[PDB]
């Protein structure tokens, strides 16, 4: 009963803001570090953010530090994203999945496996 | 009332693995288990822990542990799940439902895949039937696939028992190189002789 | 395999006006539901209009007030009238029957006005 | 003690398959069966089978069968399930939660999917109830989104049921065309017309 | 229920409307309030709602509004949203990216312009650094544009903060006076004080 | 509803001086900040100082070194004495009240110098 749900996205203006959340069903995400993915029409699923089943050690890509923000609701069991600065570049489909503390050293820079797989939104963004 | 450690990272940083149809297997015992160690550590894809609490593990006391490892593709790895069928479940490794351990997986691909491909990984497709739980099948002959007698010939009706894996970096990840190691545990009213860190 | 036989397009300049048809020869299991879609090139599908043999209208918006749609319940066949004709309304129009099993398609009439 | 057999191959080989709000239905008895070749033809990647174990299938025998194929997207199969949520399962056709039979569906953007889009095939996004079990009721209302009486007429806060598909080999899996058939037996207490090769 | 009446005639009927950087904050609770009647009043030219969607405002319940209502024009208008950016969205107010709450406005040409210019409306150009989510200053100091210190003179790198608008009917559609307001909702830790709907 | 009461304007010759003031009897929550600007005719609004009753000066270079403003904490009051007048500073001019919450505006006093 694992069941991620990805809710938020769609189109947005450039220079305009959005929020995701998925939410975790079945399971407690609590215990799981969550990292957002992003796969465009024609390239492959890149990551995006990661952040730990604590909140604590993070990761964002080059291209979206300083723009995006990860962050998560343990209490509420989901995870959020916001997103700043929209450009047309960020329509792609996004999936949130989950994997525990990959490395010595705890940061979550690293690509990991993804277990939870959910079903993923598209997140365009065009004027 | 042990001091010595078990061989965890000889089991994990082991150079080479064994193909699905052999796999490979440890008896593990008289030996200190570090698993918070382990647990926090996830240089893993899954950990899939079936009769037994993650959280628990460094707390649990063993009388023995099992360690089977092979390497698999991005796809098929959710038929390992128990009560669950596929080509592997029924024809390279059966699981028992009754399963008390945890399997332990990760993707290696820049260790196992080569953009020449890597063909000494074995995948068994064809068998007279599923095996039973925790079986290996080193077998070496060509399956009939009809009333064709091959007599150890292949050909018509005659089969390659073990497709040889394709691993490149050229694979998705459904197709990429998964080291997979299996630690099966026996929950026994025996000396339980892989207690964790405890005191 | 019902078919839908279409025709009544062609050239017309802007005001002008052309009369359509389709015909199912099929089946047609029970009431249907014949249609036009338009699909210029570039776009996807939007509907005309997708008026039912008993009722229920079914007029978009687009051309609101200028083309029309007859039945012909003897044959079963529905013409659509096109009036004051203009640019943007130019496109390959395909009939369509609902049927009460599944839908079908027409192969194409062209529509082209300009001046 | 039959002789009469179905046409399998002529009923599911041939290539005109319906959309989701017209999906297409055929009654089949009085015929010999034998879907072991149709398991383990693989061409419909999907196999869900409900209320019984496709294996033990192939000998039963049926009272009736309904065949209900179409065509979908790649991303919404989840919704087409017993007891199953989305909008296509709430707005273009819904199973009963008793739902006895197997789903099987496979991809063919070679065949239903142009590079130019392929929108012949519609969805109701938009429906004034729920889907009841197994309801086609093919209606193209122009659904009032706001308080006023759109009176069949688009404009402000009228939209459209039925929106069309951009079937392209260019589309994503989850947005390419996939052939899909749920076969449905209603296993009451009638005489089965369908069984299985055995005395 | 609760039935008091939540000072609408006050706002939306209110006299005259304060600047844009000396704002009033009013606060309403253990009211109800009747949102439908402006969602049809036929005028608001301005409904954006977020967290809470237009229609079920009249049937929730809420702790605590906080009002501000003003005039600005109307091409500045598109600024007015969480997390945008802009002379006002940033010198000015800043919306929290999770802003619930609503936008609605209706421009005031008869009600707030004089044909000799109503320059009563003053706005920032430049500011010291930009504001914080829902971050009011009224502060007057004469900005320092250079390095030069402004003593509280103007001149050289010495500018007033800010500048009156020539708000006259004259004015096109997007200078034009429009009255906006941006109201706050708190579904808190704490009872719904805004309620009565529940009808 | 505050009210600033505006008076000390009227008709002087070029160098006299007269003494200008206006008074906020509304409710003035918290500190306020009293204005005075000024408004010729054709032209927009021009400030001649928003001196804060706690401090900030705000003077101008318009009119720099010679006019003044004191504030009277007792009555909460602002008095604008201009002296050295001359053609071009003459307006009409409003005093204003920023107060915690918004700000208003006076009804007027006109200004007028020449020879």
């Amino acid at each position: 009963q694992v069941q991620l749900q990805e809710s938020g996205g769609g189109l947005v203006q450039p220079g305009g803001s959005l929020r995701l959340s998925c939410a975790a069903s079945g399971f407690t995400l609590d215990y799981y570090a969550i990292g957002w993915f992003r796969q465009a029409p024609g390239k492959e699923r890149e990551g995006v953010s990661c952040i730990s089943s604590s909140g604590g050690r993070t990761n964002y890509a080059d291209s979206v530090k300083g723009r995006f923000t990860i962050s998560r609701d343990n209490t509420k069991n989901t995870v959020y994203l916001q997103m700043n600065s929209l450009k047309p570049e960020d329509t792609a489909v996004y999936y949130c999945a989950a994997w525990e503390a990959s490395r010595w050293y705890c940061p979550l820079q690293f690509s990991a496996d993804f277990s939870s797989w959910g079903q993923g939104t598209q997140v365009t963004v065009s004027s | 009332n042990i001091t010595n450690l078990c061989p965890f990272g000889e089991v994990f940083n082991a150079t080479r693995f064994a193909s699905v149809y052999a796999w490979n297997r440890k008896r593990i015992s008289n030996c200190v288990a570090d698993y918070s160690v382990l647990y926090n550590s996830a240089s893993f894809s899954t950990f899939k822990c079936y009769g037994v609490s993650p959280t628990k593990l460094n707390d649990l006391c063993f009388t023995n542990v099992y360690a089977d490892s092979f390497v698999i593709r991005g796809d098929e790895v959710r038929q390992i799940a128990p009560g669950q069928t596929g080509k592997i479940a029924d024809y390279n490794y059966k699981l028992p439902d009754d399963f008390t351990g945890c399997v332990i997986a990760w993707n290696s691909n820049n260790l196992d895949s080569k953009v020449g491909g890597n063909y000494n990984y074995l995948y068994r497709l064809f068998r007279k039937s599923n095996l039973k739980p925790f079986e290996r099948d080193i077998s070496t002959e060509i399956y009939q696939a009809g009333s064709t007698p091959c007599n150890g010939v292949e050909g018509f009706n005659c089969y390659f028992p073990l497709q040889s894996y394709g691993f490149q970096p050229t694979n998705g990840v459904g197709y990429q190189p998964y080291r997979v190691v299996v630690l099966s545990f026996e929950l026994l009213h025996a000396p339980a002789t892989v207690c964790g860190p405890k005191k | 395999q019902v078919q839908l036989q279409e025709s009544g397009g062609g050239l017309v300049q802007a005001g002008g006006s052309l009369r359509l048809s389709c015909a199912a020869s099929g089946s047609i299991f029970s009431p249907n539901t014949m249609g036009w879609f338009r699909q210029a090139l570039g776009k996807q599908r939007e509907m005309v209009a997708v008026i039912s043999s008993i009722a229920s209208t079914q007029y978009a918006n687009f051309v609101k007030g200028r083309f029309t749609i007859t039945r012909d319940n003897t044959k079963n066949t529905v013409h659509l009238q096109m009036n004051s004709l203009i640019p943007e309304d130019t496109a390959v129009y395909y009939c369509y029957a609902v049927d009460k099993s599944q839908d079908y398609w027409g192969q194409g009439t062209q529509v082209t006005v300009s001046s």
